[PDB]
């Protein structure tokens, strides 16, 4: 259900809508960058797809470390119970690490990086996309199996932004970004306007609530709220063009846009 | 070697036995074309059963529709309990082929649905061909499209027995090449699983027939078959035979060379693309030919390996490609039911099939060589019949021509007679005419602006109406005239099946004078035929212009009329 | 330490043994009940399996068998009968896990000639 509104017109305009929340990203040890952006079942749909696993009867949740149809018992799925022996901590049993696409068993698709993936998964579109996405937010060093536990806050924040903009563009759809900034540097700043830019350019529409000013001093309209926060606040104060937005006086978003413009 | 044998209470009456003997001597001294001018109701179903029990051949009979395939193969099923009757149809519910429109630069990806019903009767027909000669089989168009290899087919056939020495991994390895699906849960046809020393193979043809295999050290000992229902041993036999679960059945070496076929047409269309000046055609063809190679190389099979059929199976380039006419001997027979519509069918398949591939292949979306993924022209279709027989109503330019010998069968065995036509110079004339038949519990017909304008003269005064504008409201809208719900009923085109009723005594045909396809000559001996249900019914035509074709629909109407007068009054029989 | 055995352990401990040596997987479905037991062999004939063991000696169950219901039996059924060779581990893997599945987390290994042995998850 939606909030409090009389009636939103326009809709008609659009075809679709992507949204990135402003909402904490849970860390868990079942959890990795290939598993989040969904790239994870692609790759085990096509392990599970080959003429070995189709000869042992094998499915899509065996090649799973969460499942406990392949995994090893001994660790349990997780590898560290101090590592472990019996299967040397890669989560899969001996039978399982035995199906190779292009001569390399899952274990070692997980121990890829985003650039190396890149190359691996060059031909299918489907995960071609996804690593592409991943290599643009700037994760190309980052393995495809890092535990999401390892990850720091920006490297999930972006592994996050690379899932939400990962996904089919028809021209006409609408993209919602909550601060999307959180724990980046200004250089992972610059990449991600550049996404967004030419995400614009290919006939989109981005909507994003920043703080930053780098990213603000870019967009083509602002949309100024305010004048405090709580009860203090609630209405436009502003609305136009980054230089018409400076102009005004009374708006604290014009005032620190007038120092950077 | 099995015969045909046929059970049947109702004996033939009338002109029936004279047309069954007359198209068994014609198929004996070896006519290539024939026609069957059979009336609706006559009992069509009754002679070609006799004429296919007669002659005991091989049966392919073409339908036009699915529904009529359906009802035949119900039919020959009924009239032969003990023999092979199969079914043949498209298993696709909903088939999206992907097209590139290069006005709007926009490509629309390929989606489908399948059907495990039909496509298990399709395998059990494919199986039936090489199994049995004595068989039947009711197709639609379906069965000029692209099937795989029949060479392929026999040669690709696991075949097992008692003492032979052989690793299970390497029969599993055999099964699996031959797409049979590994599951345990799900246990269905086409499907096996293995139990330890045991194996069990679920044959796709077969229903309730399993066959388990033992396995004592590195040789097979024991192989019997087992009802799939109660699990219980049946018989033991010594040497058996698996079919392929897929009609399109490769070997591996074939899977390379059409490998290294394909890379060099990519090759000389890049090249050649390059030569042209389109880059990004170019790309997206390199793109896509690449990322199906690796699939093929790593994985064998996937979406979109359709179109490299003609590299795979080898064949030249402008080869028609194998259907189920190949699977046939060549000594079979072939009956196409309502040819005058099934006809135009079958050529019109190749033309769409090129229209909708030539913007794909123009704007460098797929290889040259999917022309040849293509259903049979109609040439080819033609030289490909050995023995043919048309079954149709009303024989269009094609089959009179074609066929070297013509019979008749007019005569109904229940003794009913043709509608009787008079014509009128006309509102009040069918209100009048409407509301007589209303008084003598007979439904009438009436056969867009015209229609609208009718149907609100009926329901202003007082008149039910059943207005039509799918086939899941026409058969409501049947059922509601049966009930007695509507009097009337009004269509923009009366020429779907199954939209006659037996109850419709009277119909109308309003501004027939005008010229168009509903009023030709074929159309118009359609329309007046669905009168032909009612002892009492009779055609009413509303023009004050005549032309060709309707003199001769006329013409042809009185002398089947004058016809079966004649022959329900010298033999006395009851018109009931 | 309070034995808790994985698929792969169980696979290098039935290697550990010589070559040569003829062993026998079985999956106990019953271990020391008293019943009648028509239901469930019926069950067992109707899933695939053929060779069953009953009180030590292996008989069909194609043929019909008696046992007395206020008698404690030992049902097992005899998945694979396999030889100690190398090169034989993808087959011993499946049977093993097989038989597993069929009698939740115990396996019966029958060494013949030898000892017998329990291994369990
Ligand atoms: N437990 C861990 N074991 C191994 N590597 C880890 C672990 N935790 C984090 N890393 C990696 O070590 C690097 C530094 O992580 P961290 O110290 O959290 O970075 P940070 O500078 O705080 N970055 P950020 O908060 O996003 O601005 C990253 O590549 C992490 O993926
Ligand atoms: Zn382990």
């Amino acid at each position: 259900k939606p909030g409090e509104h009389d009636l939103i017109k326009g809709i008609e305009y659009l075809d679709k809508v992507i949204d990135i929340d402003q909402s904490p990203i849970g860390r868990t040890p079942r959890s990795n960058p290939a598993t989040y952006t969904g790239v994870f079942d692609f790759i085990r749909e096509i392990f599970a797809n080959t003429t070995e696993a189709k000869t042992r009867g094998y499915k899509a949740g065996r090649f799973s470390f969460n499942v406990k149809g392949g995994r090893c018992e001994a660790c349990a799925g997780d590898g560290i119970n101090v590592p472990c022996e019996v299967c040397k901590g890669k989560r899969y049993n001996r039978e399982t690490l035995e199906v190779r696409y292009k001569g390399k068993n899952i274990a070692e698709v997980l121990d890829m990086t985003v650039e190396e993936a890149l190359e691996f998964f060059k031909n299918i579109p489907r995960i071609h996309k996804k690593i592409e996405t991943l290599y643009d937010v700037g994760l190309g060093y980052i393995k495809l199996g890092q535990s999401s536990t390892t990850l720091s806050g920006g490297e999930a924040q972006r592994v996050k932004l690379a899932t939400e903009l990962s996904r089919k563009s028809t021209g006409k759809t609408m993209y919602i970004l909550d601060e999307p900034t959180t724990g980046l540097h200004m250089a992972d700043v610059h990449r991600l306007v550049g996404i967004l830019h030419r995400l614009v350019e290919a006939g989109n529409s981005v909507v994003v609530i920043e703080h930053n000013l780098d990213v603000i001093k870019t967009a083509d309209y602002i949309i100024d709220l305010g004048p405090e926060g709580g009860s203090g606040g609630g209405l436009v104060v502003a609305e136009g063009t980054p230089e018409e937005v400076a102009k005004v006086e009374n708006s604290y978003t014009g005032q620190f846009l007038k120092k950077v413009l | 070697m099995h015969k045909f044998k046929l059970v049947s209470d109702y004996k033939p009456c009338g002109d029936q036995p004279e047309a069954i003997d007359k198209l068994v001597e014609g198929i004996n001294r070896g006519y290539r074309g024939q026609t069957l001018l059979g009336v609706t109701g006559s009992g069509k179903t009754f002679t070609m059963a006799n004429v296919i029990e007669r002659v005991q051949k091989p049966t392919l009979v073409i339908a036009h529709n699915k529904t009529l395939a359906a009802q035949l193969c119900s039919e020959f099923k009924e009239f032969f309990p003990n023999n092979c009757v199969e079914y043949f149809v498209s298993y696709y519910d909903y088939y999206q082929p992907e097209a590139y429109i290069p006005a709007t630069d926009t490509y629309i990806e390929k989606d489908s649905s399948i059907n495990d019903e039909i496509d298990k009767l399709r395998h059990s027909a494919t199986a039936a061909l090489f199994e049995r000669r004595d068989v039947i089989i009711v197709a639609s168009v379906s069965c000029i499209y692209g099937l795989g290899d029949p060479e392929d087919y026999t040669d690709l056939m696991l075949s097992l027995r008692p003492g032979m020495i052989k690793d299970r991994d390497e029969i599993i390895r055999k099964l699996v090449d031959i797409q049979y699906e590994r599951n345990e849960i799900d246990f269905k046809r086409g499907k096996f699983r293995v139990r330890g020393d045991i194996l069990e193979i679920f044959p796709a043809s077969s229903s309730d027939k399993v066959i388990r295999v033992e396995f004592f050290g590195e040789e097979i000992d024991r192989i019997t078959e087992v009802d799939s229902l109660t699990g219980e041993i049946t018989g033991v036999c010594s040497h058996v035979a698996i079919f392929p679960a897929s009609h399109y059945a490769t070997t591996k070496a074939k899977m390379q060379r059409a490998i290294a076929s394909i890379e060099q047409e990519l090759e000389e269309r890049v090249r050649e693309l390059k030569s042209q000046g389109k880059l990004l055609e170019a790309q997206r063809l390199e793109q896509r030919t690449r990322y199906d190679l690796e699939m093929m190389q790593e994985i064998g099979f996937c979406q979109g390996i359709e179109n490299y059929s003609r590299h795979i199976s080898g064949r030249a380039p402008g080869s028609p490609p194998f259907t189920l006419i190949d699977y046939f001997p060549k000594d079979f027979l072939l009956i196409i039911d309502e040819s005058h519509v099934t006809i135009p069918q079958i050529g019109a398949m190749y033309n769409g099939d090129r229209s909708r591939k030539e913007s794909l292949v123009e704007y460098g979306f797929r290889l040259p060589s999917a022309f040849d993924n293509r259903p049979l022209t109609f040439e080819e279709f033609e030289k490909k019949i050995n023995q043919v027989i048309f079954v149709s109503a009303t024989p269009a330019k094609y089959e009179r021509e074609h066929s070297q010998q013509i019979v008749e069968q007019i005569i109904r065995p229940t003794g009913l007679l043709d509608p009787e036509i008079v014509v009128k110079p006309q509102i009040d004339d069918l209100i009048g005419e409407i509301s007589e038949r209303v008084q003598k519990n007979q439904r009438v017909m009436i056969t867009k602006k015209m229609a609208e304008d009718l149907t609100d003269y009926l329901r202003e005064l007082d008149f039910k109406v059943e207005y039509l504008h799918d086939t899941i409201e026409r058969m409501e809208i049947i059922r509601n005239l049966r009930l007695g719900v509507f009097d009337v009923l009004v269509g923009i085109n009366l020429l779907r099946e199954g939209l006659d009723i037996p109850e419709v005594s009277l119909v109308a045909i309003l501004d027939a004078d005008k010229e168009g396809f509903l009023r030709s000559e074929t159309s118009l001996i359609q329309t007046i035929g669905r009168a032909a249900r009612n002892v009492e019914g009779k055609v009413i035509m509303y023009a004050d212009t005549i032309t060709d074709s309707m003199r001769r629909a006329i013409d042809e109407t009185n002398r089947r009329r004058k016809i079966q007068s004649e022959y329900n009054q010298k033999h006395g029989i009851t018109p009931k | 330490t309070p034995s808790q055995q994985t698929v792969d352990q169980m696979v290098d401990r039935i290697m550990e043994f010589e070559e040569g040596t003829r062993i026998q997987l079985l999956a106990p479905v019953v271990r020391g009940r008293k019943g009648e037991y028509h239901k469930l062999i019926e069950d067992i004939k109707k899933e695939g399996y053929v060779r069953i063991r009953v009180d030590g000696e292996v008989v069909d169950v194609n043929d019909p068998v008696n046992l007395d219901k206020n008698k404690k039996h030992n049902i097992e059924i005899v998945v694979d009968r396999l030889i100690v060779r190398p090169g034989i581990q993808k087959r011993l893997t499946d049977s093993i896990e097989t038989v597993l599945r069929l009698s939740n987390g115990i396996l019966v290994v029958d060494v013949i000639g030898g000892k017998e042995m329990l291994l369990s998850q």
